[PDB]
């Protein structure tokens, strides 16, 4: 795995490099017209994920099952996370798209909804007061990615204490103390619960709620 | 499943 | 009062506050067993809440958010503290000193969440986890699990705590690295314990429609 | 509710 051989500013630059653009909606709403532009653009996502998760440092050296388990544990995660992330200088609302802009009403067209939507809104401002990186934010990410699956392998922690290390490289060159650097750090990956939560309880509307790919993806959540 | 063939392509 | 505690205090407190290891009425239908995984669940939760209260921290938190907290981390702490009996049992999960059970005694669906509760004790087990660590995870269950859900008051007693860690982990002998891991290592295991939480969860309200006074409104919670 | 009363 020549994932271990890279350096800090190495794994950054590689993650950064790999991010997937971000797309837009089909150019008031309904229970069925949100659900379809919400499952239209999150289709649409899961393809430039998947070309994401092989440019992970280290992904692709698991076995084709392997990527297949871990894709498929986090995925929800991983497009809540990049949601949340572009939501973040937009207090109160949560851009799904560049021209899909949506606030705390506009959940409530589904029922059920409204409850994610305030999480996500929570966790939006909470990566706003902490003023989150973008090379953060792509480290949060990939830790999904090889996390949420993990249990369910030594490879997979050896990259994952790569992350780490990267992570306080990060934040001992913003000029942080080292109490400051193990609390941020425990504080960043403290919200990885809340979007695994999130996701959980997202999940949970989806196969009931029921594109070919996004039922395979939502299949094996049952 | 999809995801196996979108893993190698 | 947990602002002005040092990291020694810190573990003596959650150390000294911990609850007994309770016994279950076993000695088998599923819901049999169900119903001694039920009862003691039910004992656990009487002892849990006085525990949260000698939490530090906790006490300074308004009722309404002390119901709150606990409402949302019940399950997950009473899986943590189930994986950590368990450590010294490969392959079986230790409910109670006389319930030890393996794969096969594990209810429709249970196997799942059998597997990732052996899974996470496992996990514990390669890592040497110690006593003084577990306190400090599971009070941080406690109070990460609904702080979003409702502020900085929890947060500064989160950072405590990541401070207690981190002074744990350099007696130990460990090199900065390896404690800035560590304690990365011991934070992702908890997104797993709120995934086992939430599928047990769901799996505990299936059955609903299928205990006692406390674990009912403990479930009414997550709706 | 019994955990407010038990918390009390
Ligand atoms: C298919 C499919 C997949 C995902 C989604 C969702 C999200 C999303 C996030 C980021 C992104 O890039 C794209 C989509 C977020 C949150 C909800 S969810 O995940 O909370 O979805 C629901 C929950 C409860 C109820 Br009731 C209805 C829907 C929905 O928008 C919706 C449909
Ligand atoms: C009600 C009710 C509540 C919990 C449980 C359970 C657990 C448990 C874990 C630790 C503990 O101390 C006691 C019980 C774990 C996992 C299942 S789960 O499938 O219920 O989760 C069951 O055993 C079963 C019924």
């Amino acid at each position: 795995s020549l994932a271990l051989s890279l350096t800090a500013d190495q794994m950054v630059s590689a993650l950064l490099d790999a991010e997937p653009p971000i797309l837009y909606s089909e150019y008031p709403f309904s229970e069925a017209s949100m659900m379809g532009l919400l499952t239209n653009l999150a289709d649409r996502e899961l393809v430039h994920m998947i070309n994401w998760a092989k440019r992970v440092p280290g992904f692709v050296d698991l076995t084709l099952h392997d990527q297949v388990h871990l894709l498929e544990c986090a995925w929800l995660e991983i497009l809540m996370i990049g949601l949340v992330w572009r939501s973040m200088e937009h207090p109160g609302k949560l851009l799904f798209a560049p021209n899909l802009l949506l606030d705390r009403n506009q959940g409530k067209c589904v029922e059920g909804m409204v409850e994610i939507f305030d999480m996500l809104l929570a966790t939006s401002s909470r990566f706003r007061m902490m003023n989150l990186q973008g090379e953060e934010f792509v480290c949060l990410k990939s830790i999904i990615l090889l996390n949420s699956g993990v249990y369910t392998k030594d490879h997979i922690h050896r990259v994952l204490d790569k992350i780490t290390d990267t992570l306080i490289h990060l934040m001992a060159k913003a000029g942080l103390t080292l109490q400051q650097q193990h609390q941020r750090l425990a504080q960043l990956l403290l919200i990885l619960s809340h979007i695994r939560h999130m996701s959980n309880k997202g999940m949970e509307h989806l196969y009931s709620m029921k594109s070919d790919l996004l039922l395979e993806m939502l299949d094996a959540h049952r | 499943k999809i995801l196996h063939r979108l893993l190698q392509d």
